């Protein structure tokens, strides 16, 4: 039983290791493409973006 | 023989028989319990 629940927590660690790794990735690539996207001046303003 | 070789003229015994095998035995089961369950909770009283 003790091995038993060694196993297991050892994969619940490992579960949230890769969600964490995944959520930090998630997280920076749509903090920087929230950064390079954004407003953009209207039609009356200039002609380009 | 008793003195040189004890294995052939003394036969199986007891675990029992040795002072604090039992002991040592259940105390290191218990703690490789304990670290097992630690890990998934269930909070004990630490052996050491």
């Amino acid at each position: 039983s003790a091995i038993s629940n060694v196993i297991d927590w050892f994969n619940s660690l490992l579960n949230f290791q890769d969600t964490t790794t995944s959520n930090q990735i998630n997280q920076q690539n749509f903090q920087i493409a929230t950064l390079a996207s954004g407003i953009k001046k209207q039609q009356w303003e200039c002609r380009y973006s | 023989k008793l003195l040189s070789d004890p294995a052939s003229v003394i036969g199986p015994l007891a675990q029992s028989m040795i002072t604090g095998l039992t002991g040592a035995l259940g105390n290191l089961n218990t703690a490789i319990n304990q670290i097992g369950d630690v890990l998934v909770g269930t909070v004990v009283t630490p052996i050491n």
